[PDB]
């Protein structure tokens, strides 16, 4: 049983740093396409 | 995992920020080239009194 535990708890490490990994991605590919808008701002003010 | 889970959570958080972000910006964006098109009609418009 013991050993059984173990294994579980470094699957639900595992699991977490998936996640985790998840949420980074997310939050930088976002950041990108703000980054993308945020030059097109620019690009629109010296437009007008 | 308890770290792991902390910054999950942080990620998670900041990834909600920036979809916001995304919503009010594009709401900014209609708004501005509503403008945008106004102002440039009533350029020419000018154009055509000058």
């Amino acid at each position: 049983y013991a050993e059984e535990k173990y294994r579980k708890n470094e699957k639900e490490k595992k699991e977490l740093e998936k996640e985790i990994r998840t949420q980074k991605e997310n939050l930088f590919k976002h950041t990108q396409e703000l980054f993308k808008h945020r030059e097109r701002e620019a690009n629109l003010y010296g437009e007008i | 995992i308890e770290d792991k889970s902390v910054e999950l959570e942080n990620l998670l958080n900041e990834i909600a920020r920036v979809k916001i972000d995304q919503l009010n910006t594009l709401s900014q964006i209609e708004v501005l080239e509503n403008k945008r098109r106004e102002v440039i009609k009533e350029r020419e418009e000018k154009e055509i009194t000058v």
